[PDB]
């Protein structure tokens, strides 16, 4: 496993140490969602900064299951329900949570465990799968991973309000790549020395 | 040996085909078989119908 | 067993012919009830009438082989599939494989739906009036989703991973073999649908037939110095099928092709089948 | 002896009494998917009473000058019974199907039908009437849905193959002097082992009439045709909220 | 060693690291409907994953002075998902239930809830607070769906038998320095072996604040209570067009 | 926290069913992943 980068936004260009983190706080309102993200571990995104990520690039078709780790890193007094849904493809992200509770979903516990994995299984048509991109190949996507409020993030006094979730992924024993490629993430167009 | 990795595996073809890499892709084309079965194409019917009895009695 | 309802065929198999059935004797025949030559179309079946039940015959034994009508015989000849020119002015191109640019091969290749084979390629490369010059070139595949050359001298032409030929003017042409690499099990050539979810409209209706399983990335060549090359340059690709098999037989088109993308036809001049004569009555 | 037929399953049944035989396309009956050629890991679903059944599309007109008609499966069924809503709560599919076309007249009609299941029915256009343009046909034009839509040059089957030899597909024939129905069994044929139930569609169903009809005046001048359609072994998988199109 | 459990049926997973033992209620698992009971002659339909899962209903919010709530079974799952489906296409159903209640709070919060489950709540009104009127209650009160409606005189439990021996029907206490949830498992209890879904209900779930929810300012005042179900052998039968109510 | 990576498969998350892959780890080996000609210089006499 390594570390997943979720909050990867426009802001956070200057300052990268925090798009390895991305916070979860206390809500007014009930089913909000943290966090979404599409599951296609070859297209640019959250899943470029991983040792799979940058695997998969050198090769173009992929099979398997993965799987996604969480880590609860609050304090010791806080606690909360989290609900983790993955959503096969043909819909959009879901609205409300009431949708996204139809596809594949953990509800998770924070306690001594502080980790939790969601295992994302192999659900497609074809045996394997090309690199999803928009346009036509957009055809071999996979689905969109989502992340709920099951209830509030529940603090007493004296203990900070605002906690913080990192994202870990890996592969399953059935991970299997073939029809080796080159990378494009990496570049020379001025001669090196 | 050689890493079977063909088109034809499952039913294949006649055993003349000549190889001298490590890729079974690479191979020759070889003799091919004189199998055929034409009842699934010119007979495609549940009930059986003889050559001696009338079709539609 | 506490519910008894939860407890709880090939038609024919294949075999080997190597000749042409032969021909067994008769003689005439006159009996009610019994008819051959009567048959019925209705019901899909083709008729089962022989030589023998219609007149009478001799005995023939006949050798006929039929190793020329085997799939394999049949599409195991080189054919051309692309001319590609440079005249593109900047010593490079860079083609899409689509192998339907040729109307020989592709009437040959529609008569089935599926299709799963392996390939040679084999590419012969000239001036554009058949003159030698000598001259070095370089060919490079490149994979779907894989960074392409923009240029002549890009860092794309490094190929560390990318398979790649470097090959002469003068010397003999050259050859490769390809394997078969559908994420699907086999080849399409028919794709009734849509790839993408989504709505569908007007300005997305150039979708419909397109597969992604049968689009297989690019082909690039170039001159290998880094300057301006004097002389046009002209490929000719030709491609062989080995180890074929096919699935679900079709009808042949009977009208010429518009587009390499789409089953389009000339809908004023339709043509038809056959050619027309004159009389019924008189050939 | 067998001129009489009847077919049961779900909680429908068929009968016919001027019945030809019965057609397995490719002699190959439907069946589940096996473990050998599996590729999904989620555990499917089989309704296996609520989709197994005789569902009735609408009646079309047999008039003395018309082309012909075609369906899409299973673009057909996809917003009629719960069939039409495991498709829409679903990512996979795999189905056979079974078809049956009645249509029947009195022995002083005449006319002739060709049935016919063909697989991968891509349509095309007339290229803008003189061949430069890169038309291509509408959404209503390639899914008509349970309604179905006509031919235009039915020679050409709207595709570029000719009629001629369409017989090399699965089919049979509606002869108004001998029997009134037809009836195809076809097993599931793709590529891949499960597929999406809205982006692809498997086949086309044509009737195309060869003899047109004839009568003298007086008669019934109304001859109807009704197709009748029915799931067999219908396996779902990859559940997520529901999408039409 | 059992404090922590873990609940897996059809695609979803329920984990919990401060939990209570399961709860049977009176003892008996849910099962299908055996030979020597069945009445109807139709074979019963078994979706048997797309089902067989946990739904998440909405998210109450627990203040310093709630009355409780209460939700019809199996009024709460009859719009939704496909079990929304095949309540609405067939006429007979039969299933067992898996009701986990969560509600969540730090170690300076106190509180105690009790659920409960109870079968065949009937419920009443005031009759014209005098005594005089026989009132009836609406549509919209005895069938609320999966929203839920609040009590209103919860001494009572609006029916007219005291809260102080509920505890005679299966259930479970919430108590906030121990535990964050609660579960009970109901087999299926109704005098006939298969019922209609839309004019029958068979249970009520009741959520009582016994003691107040009580913190000292500065705390989280926000606290919710999430309810999440699952059937666990649903079988149809009886197929009929869409009927909704 | 104790670096080891996670074991749980797909089976202990979600119901199953049986599939016998043949995919095969060939193309993954460091043999085949390096066994590639790749320029290394370009050396000129002007
Ligand atoms: C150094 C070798 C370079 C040559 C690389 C050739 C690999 C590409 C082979 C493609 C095999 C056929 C795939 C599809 C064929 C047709 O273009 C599509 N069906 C278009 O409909």
């Amino acid at each position: 496993e390594t570390i997943l980068e979720v909050n990867n936004l426009k802001t956070n260009e200057t300052t990268p140490m925090q798009r390895l983190c991305f916070p979860v706080s206390v809500q007014s309102k009930t089913g909000e969602l943290c966090a979404a993200f599409r599951a296609d571990p070859g297209r640019d995104g959250p899943w470029q900064s991983t040792i799979l990520g940058q695997l998969c690039r050198y090769y173009t078709q992929w099979s398997g299951s993965l799987e996604v780790t969480f880590m609860f890193a609050g304090s010791f007094m806080a606690t909360g329900k989290m609900l983790i849904a993955y959503t096969p493809p043909g819909g959009n992200v879901p609205a409300d949570r009431i949708t996204a509770m139809l596809g594949t979903h953990v509800i998770w516990d924070f306690g001594l465990q502080s980790s939790v994995t969601l295992v994302v299984p192999w659900i497609s048509n074809t045996h394997y799968r090309a690199h999803a991109r928009a346009g036509y190949f957009d055809y071999y996507t996979t689905g969109i991973i989502t992340i709920w409020y099951q209830t509030n993030y529940v603090v007493p006094i004296g203990a900070p309000t605002t906690a913080y979730i990192v994202a870990l992924a890996a592969a399953q024993d059935n991970f299997t790549m073939k029809l080796c490629k080159d990378t494009e993430d990496i570049e020379q167009t001025a001669n090196i020395q | 040996h050689e890493n079977s990795n063909s088109a034809s595996e499952g039913s294949t073809i006649n055993y003349t085909t000549i190889n001298y890499y490590k890729d079974a892709y690479a191979a020759s084309a070889g003799r091919q078989d004189m199998s055929q079965d034409p009842k699934k194409f010119t007979d495609p019917v549940m009930d059986v119908i003889h050559e001696m009895a009338p079709p539609l009695k | 067993d506490p519910i008894a309802d939860m407890i709880d065929r090939s038609l024919t198999a294949l075999q080997v012919l190597p000749t042409a059935a032969n021909t067994e004797a008769s003689s005439h025949r006159l009996g009610t009830g019994v008819v051959p030559a009567l048959q019925a179309a209705e019901t899909g079946a083709s008729s089962n009438a022989s030589d023998k039940n219609l007149i009478e015959t001799r005995c023939v034994l006949n050798h006929h082989s039929t190793q020329e009508t085997a799939i394999g015989n049949f599409f195991s000849r080189a054919g051309l599939v692309s001319i590609i020119t440079m005249p593109n002015t900047d010593g490079y191109v860079n083609w899409d494989i689509d192998l339907m640019g040729y109307a020989q091969l592709r009437r040959k290749c529609e008569l089935f739906t599926y299709m799963r084979f392996d390939a040679e390629f084999t590419f012969v490369v000239a001036k554009p009036n058949g003159v030698l010059v000598p001259q070095l070139l370089q060919y490079m595949y490149v994979p779907p989703g894989a960074p392409k050359p923009t240029s002549r001298d890009s860092f794309a032409w490094q190929t560390a991973t990318n398979p790649s030929v470097f090959v002469k003017m003068t010397d003999p042409p050259a050859q490769v073999s390809v394997p078969f690499m559908s994420p699907a099990s086999a080849y399409q050539w028919f794709y009734d649908g849509y790839p993408t979810f989504g709505e569908h409209l007007q300005a997305n209706d150039l979708d419909y037939g397109q597969c992604p399983n049968n689009m297989m990335g690019t082909f690039s060549i170039r001159t290998v110095g880094t300057e301006k090359s004097p002389h046009s340059i002209t490929l000719r690709v030709y491609m062989r099928i080995k180890h074929v098999r096919a699935w679900i037989p079709r009808p042949l088109r009977n009208q010429p092709y518009l587009f390499k993308t789409n089953p389009n036809y000339k809908g004023n001049d339709i043509k038809c089948t056959s050619t027309s004569r004159d009389k019924i009555t008189t050939l | 002896s067998d001129r009489v037929a009847q077919l049961t399953i779900g909680n429908s049944t068929i009968t016919t009494q001027e019945a030809a035989n019965i057609v397995i396309a490719y002699g190959e009956w439907p069946e589940y998917c096996p473990d050998t050629d599996a590729t999904a890991v989620d555990k499917p679903t089989r309704p296996d009473v609520s989709v197994n059944r005789f569902f009735t599309l609408d009646t079309k007109s047999w008039a003395k000058d018309s082309k012909g008609w075609y369906w899409k499966f299973p673009d057909v069924l996809t917003e009629v019974g719960v069939f039409g809503q495991n498709a829409q709560f679903h990512y996979l599919y795999r189905s056979g199907f079974c078809v049956h076309v009645q249509c029947n007249a009195s022995k002083f009609h005449q006319g002739a039908l060709l049935v016919a299941v063909l697989p991968e029915y891509v349509l095309g256009t007339i290229a803008g009437g003189t061949g430069n343009e890169n038309s291509h046909p509408p959404y209503a034009t390639t899914q008509p849905g349970q309604v179905g839509a006509v031919l235009t040059h039915p020679y050409v089957l709207d595709a570029g193959i000719p009629l001629s030899q369409l017989t090399v597909c699965p089919h049979q024939w509606i002869n108004l002097r001998t029997n009134n129905c037809a009836t195809i069994i076809v097993p599931y044929m793709n590529t891949v082992p499960f597929d999406s139930a809205l982006n692809h569609c498997n086949f086309g169903l044509l009737v195309i009439p060869v003899v047109p009809l004839d009568f003298n005046a007086g008669a019934t001048s109304e001859i109807p045709i009704t197709v009748t359609i029915a799931p067999m072994c219908a396996e779902f998988a990859g559940l997520r909220q529901a999408v039409k199109q």
